[PDB]
């Protein structure tokens, strides 16, 4: 006979993220191949790789950091490792997982220098972690993690940002996301004073990105800022 | 050497919220640390305790805390996690009665007044024992959100962090009686909602030294018994290497 | 895998809000449409995620800041939750369909027609009741109950291999049909109210389109949409 | 095995009664709140055992004794039959929410985002009429039919590892931060109707909220709280 | 086709305490892990088991006895065992099983004597099964179960109470809850004046716990005592 | 996906003797044992077969039949054998099987000699089948069922009552049941004169009982006649 079926208390429910399919209207389908397209994107993962361009106030914002000739004990740009900050909104590291929840990983920040070939120098890549007072000074560059780029045969650096955090995933849309403030601070020292040649232009530029490290893992999808439309 | 929650509370993993390779060590770690505790007297009631916030101490040097190259390591990473090992002390002859709880209390905020931010070192030197009031056994003393003007302030009438000052054996704890011990010897692993908290503001633990049985002693005999303490980390993973904390 | 392509784009989202019909159709008029041609607007969801004006692919979005009196204003169509996710060029699906209602105790019914055919539009007399040819058909015209919710999961139907998130071509010949493709779609829903016209109300019935894109595939690697900074 | 702690809270109980949304809200603007601000007060439901304020986590737990008219009243919430039971300090579950109407004959539904996100808050006009932009997401925003319940399981998205039922640090910096987590929460719930901003009605429409822990896990042994002696 | 289901009576019906799941909405979520902390709770009998203070009337109780020097024919004190006493109120035994239905097992008052170290002497320990009047005659208090506790090696004395009950478990929440009256009484009698050296204080103080013994069971969660917000 | 199912015509019925289970609310009970109580009713066939006292009119009825030292030709006493006849209404035989619909089996009037030890006499005990007039004559008594009760060592005789029956079971509630009247009648007749001694009572007394043979078969449950508690 009938099989008693006693229906739950969320019968005639449409749930929007329901992991489970429906009844099909119009089945039997061959759809045409597909085969010839090549770079299917499995894995949105394969593009927070991808190094893309930062944006840095000097809507008319720049990708590179102007290097000056005045030597100085003050970075010569330092941004926050936060991926609400707005260096980090067009990149694909930032506006792939703004619209997620949760990440975890290394920012891998890739530099590189756009200044004439016979340049030398060295420069002082300091990361800090979330401290209560931003580093300024380049002693207070040398005592958090620091790594010596020269001009020599790099002129590219990949910086693998670490994570160190008290939670296993973080905040992807939040200023504060940790104890009291924003989350670190990369700052590109110069450490020795810069050598350009005459007859070669002063002031270069260093060209930076934004990649995500091959560890770095998404979480939770939200509902996106449909403010890109307006 | 009352072990909590393990055999053995000196074994620790690494934390997995972390890249880089955290500070196992310091230039010494198989020191102690003492620091004075008020002294305990007559006129100290049941269940006045008196609260040493672990890593609390180390900062604002709670009685001569002094925390040596721990303190100026604490300062130079952002996540810390140890697991402490405490042993107070207190000269308990045969001519004393009472009984303090010496526990090991996990997160609580019994160094905050019921009535603003955080303790000073002259308001601990003032009051002596923090008296058992309605405010701690309710929660009514951790403190209250500013809601601002807008909201009306409701009546706050209870917080999660209350002592219930009669169930306090549930903790690592030794009770220091007048004539079993007089001395405890407490030693607890880390713990916390994260494999790795702050540095500078976190207090995962906390000593306690509550009074259960009033002290009391003939007059001219021995008065007024002091007591110490020895807080020491047990195998701490210092992450997030920078300049010291301003 | 909570950034994988088959597993993020699987989730119900807006697509529509559409009127329901209450007689015999008249299917919108391709562009260029002149005034006074009397027709039927804003009834037809073409269920695609690129923008749409007038139930027809549009080449871009566009909605209304101050909306006056003068001309029809057009229902206007866009997948927010796509795009800001839709860094790819290319992405073949098959679609779930899921049709709310917005009105109290609403018995409606959502027809379809695939990816090039067209609707149906008079009316036979049955009974000397004016029934329009939307009732019948070999397309699947589901029927809800009072208050109930329509569900449904439609094949890739359409002439193209996959639908163009970017397209650049022209699908006719030039001057304003470039970046426009015909055939990405998968077709075009619309309410009706099933009973005959002389049962025509006088209120104006909306009806709301979900989406669900079952077994996602994403081609060729492109950008995400332009954040502002202000 | 009654006292089993993956037995004793895997039971449904109540958490709070939130108002339903009728337009496009605006989320509680955090502390302190000065008077003045125009923002919808307590139709959002802060997932969490702990005592919250004004749909945000709380230190402590305050009800209204003499509720006078000057000031805005705040929702405050706690979950009594899990304190007087939680003799621990960490407690790591996955929700089961349940949103019992408290209207006779209601259609509502139920939107969530995570631990961490944030209420998307705006207005896309459909049709020219006033669609918010919580009918759409990639997060869970299950629909109730005309009378109905809405049910279902919300995994531990958090970024903390566990909840702490007692916490004793600081998640901001000091001075009134003491005992404050910022990361427990299942993440946040709120009902609306599921009609445009022009359907907005003038009653004021509660709902119920409640809550089942599945799996639950205990660490920690602490107190229980103190009951008087009058 | 169909499978034919007949519904059951209780359809639609959300049931709190059902045994069973619910549908999950924001599945695959890979927790962060939680096997860095120690001491996971499994069972709530592994608190009832941890000695923990009473409480005595002389809202300022007292967890301690005063023991006056007076020798005298009457119980130094005597509280009834009853888990609704309010000797019981802030223990983990009474604060534990008060929310619970039913209990079984043996209560075990550890005894502290807090006094000096060169005391001597002995004391009775009677526990009284419920007579119709309560035992007050240290010969009324040696025909009960009893057992003579020495300030010598033993300055702590576990005295397991015994189960005896018509039932196989107990109204955990009943002043009567058997036969007459007060479910017995446990009784603290001193049996040879107590020896206390000069220049050591007179009137010393016995400690007393409350655990509950390795056969201690408990049954039927019922919902708690809100009142310890208040 | 979803399993598709039809719900039958009784779709939420409570019916009240579904044969069938319900969802558990309090699981995991473990209930006290009852191994120590002794004699366990499994069937209530185990108390028709027990013999229980009838009633006789002459509400001061009597268990017992007098017995006159008259001699005559007509019946001692002779009721008919009808489960509803008011010389069953407490019994166990006619107060279980009233509650039921119909029977099937053989009553078993136990007799017991309640007179003087040196009584010496005959008795014949006739079932007859159901006529249209009740046999009453000796001789009409004869040309049934009989059976001759001598007062030797038989000072207590079982007469099984025969189950004659046109159907497979009887009507247990009804006057009638059969063709015309009655069902039946036994009937204590006495064969020879009865010689009591002198000295030793004149008019001894007869007890009847009325239990069920081993035969005897119950079906279909009623709903009972609630008269007894007014």
């Amino acid at each position: 006979g009938p099989i008693p079926t006693a229906p739950r208390e969320n019968s005639l429910m449409f749930l929007s993220t329901t992991p489970d399919d429906t009844v099909p209207a119009y089945g039997n389908v061959r759809t045409p191949p597909v085969n010839y397209l090549p770079g299917e994107i499995t894995d949105l993962l394969q593009l927070a790789r991808i190094p893309t361009l930062m944006a840095f106030g000097r809507d008319a914002y720049v990708p590179y950091v102007a290097v000056p000739t005045q030597f100085d004990d003050k970075p010569l740009i330092s941004f926050p490792i936060t991926l609400s900050d707005p260096v980090y909104q067009n990149t694909l590291v930032g506006a792939i997982s703004s619209n997620f929840a949760n990440y975890r990983g290394c920012i891998q920040i890739t530099l590189t220098f756009c200044g004439p070939m016979m340049a030398r120098g060295k420069f002082l890549l300091s990361y800090s972690p979330p401290n209560g007072t931003q580093p300024q000074t380049l002693s207070e560059a040398m005592q958090c993690t620091y790594s010596i780029w020269d001009i020599g045969l790099n002129s590219s650096w990949t910086f693998v940002i670490p994570y160190i955090s008290p939670s296993d995933y973080r905040e992807t849309r939040a200023i504060t996301n940790s104890v009291y403030s924003a989350d670190g601070w990369f700052s590109l020292h110069k450490l020795t004073k810069i050598t350009l040649p005459p007859d070669c232009p002063q002031s270069p530029c260093i060209l930076f990105f934004a990649s995500a490290g091959e560890d770095y893992t998404l979480r939770l999808p939200v509902d996106c800022n449909p403010s890109y439309v307006f | 050497v009352l072990c909590a929650y393990v055999e053995d509370p000196t074994k620790s993993d690494p934390p997995s919220s972390s890249t880089d390779q955290p500070t196992t060590t310091f230039t010494a770690i198989d020191r102690w640390y003492t620091g004075r505790l008020n002294s305990w007297t007559k006129a100290v009631k049941t269940f006045s305790f008196q609260a040493v916030p672990l890593p609390g101490a180390f900062l604002s040097r709670q009685g001569g805390l002094n925390g040596g190259a721990f303190t100026a390591t604490l300062h130079r990473h952002f996540l810390m996690k140890c697991g402490w090992q405490v042993q107070v002390q207190c000269n308990l002859t045969q001519f004393h009665q009472g009984a303090l709880l010496v526990a090991m209390v996990p997160e609580t905020t019994l160094d905050v007044k019921p009535d603003g931010k955080a303790k000073s070192l002259q308001e601990l030197n003032e009051e002596q024992w923090v008296e058992m009031s309605d405010d701690y056994r309710t929660g009514k003393n951790m403190p209250f959100q500013s809601l601002g003007t807008y909201y009306r302030p409701p009546n706050w009438t209870w917080g999660p962090n209350f002592i219930n000052p009669y169930q306090v054996t549930v903790f690592p704890h030794q009770i220091l009686n007048a004539r079993t011990s007089t001395s405890v010897d407490i030693n607890v692993p880390y713990i916390g909602e994260t494999p790795t908290q702050s540095s500078e503001t976190q207090n995962s633990w906390t000593l306690l030294v509550m009074v259960l049985v009033p002290l009391d002693y003939k007059e001219g005999a021995t008065t007024d018994p002091e007591i110490t303490f020895s807080v020491r980390p047990t195998s701490p993973y210092f992450n997030g290497l920078r300049n010291r904390y301003t | 895998n909570h950034t994988n392509v088959k597993f993020l784009f699987d989730r119900s989202r807006l697509l529509n809000v559409i009127k329901v019909l209450e007689k015999d159709a008249v299917f919108p008029r391709p562009f260029p449409t002149a005034t006074g041609t009397q027709q039927d607007d804003g009834y037809f969801c073409l269920l695609t995620p690129r923008p749409t004006v007038a139930s027809r692919p549009a080449t871009r979005f566009g909605l209304y800041v101050s909306p006056s009196d003068s001309g029809v204003l057009a229902n206007t169509s866009l997948d927010f939750n796509f795009y800001s996710l839709a860094c790819f060029t290319y992405f073949r699906s098959d679609l779930e369909v899921t049709v709310v209602s917005l009105e109290p105790d609403l018995e409606f019914a959502v027809g379809w027609f695939p990816s090039g055919s067209e609707y149906q539009a008079s009316s036979f007399v049955y009974d000397q009741l004016h029934v329009p040819y939307h009732f019948t058909g070999r397309t699947p015209r589901a029927f809800a109950s009072k208050g109930g919710k329509v569900s449904f999961v439609l094949p890739w139907n359409s002439v193209s291999s996959v639908l163009p998130v970017r397209w650049g071509g022209a699908s006719k010949l030039s001057s304003a049909t470039r970046g426009l493709p015909a055939h990405a779609d998968w077709g075009t829903i619309y309410a009706f109210i099933p009973r005959p016209n002389e049962k025509k109300s006088t209120a104006v019935k909306h009806v709301a389109v979900y989406i669900r894109y079952k077994n996602a595939r994403a081609w060729c690697p492109s950008m995400l949409p332009f954040r502002s900074y202000k």
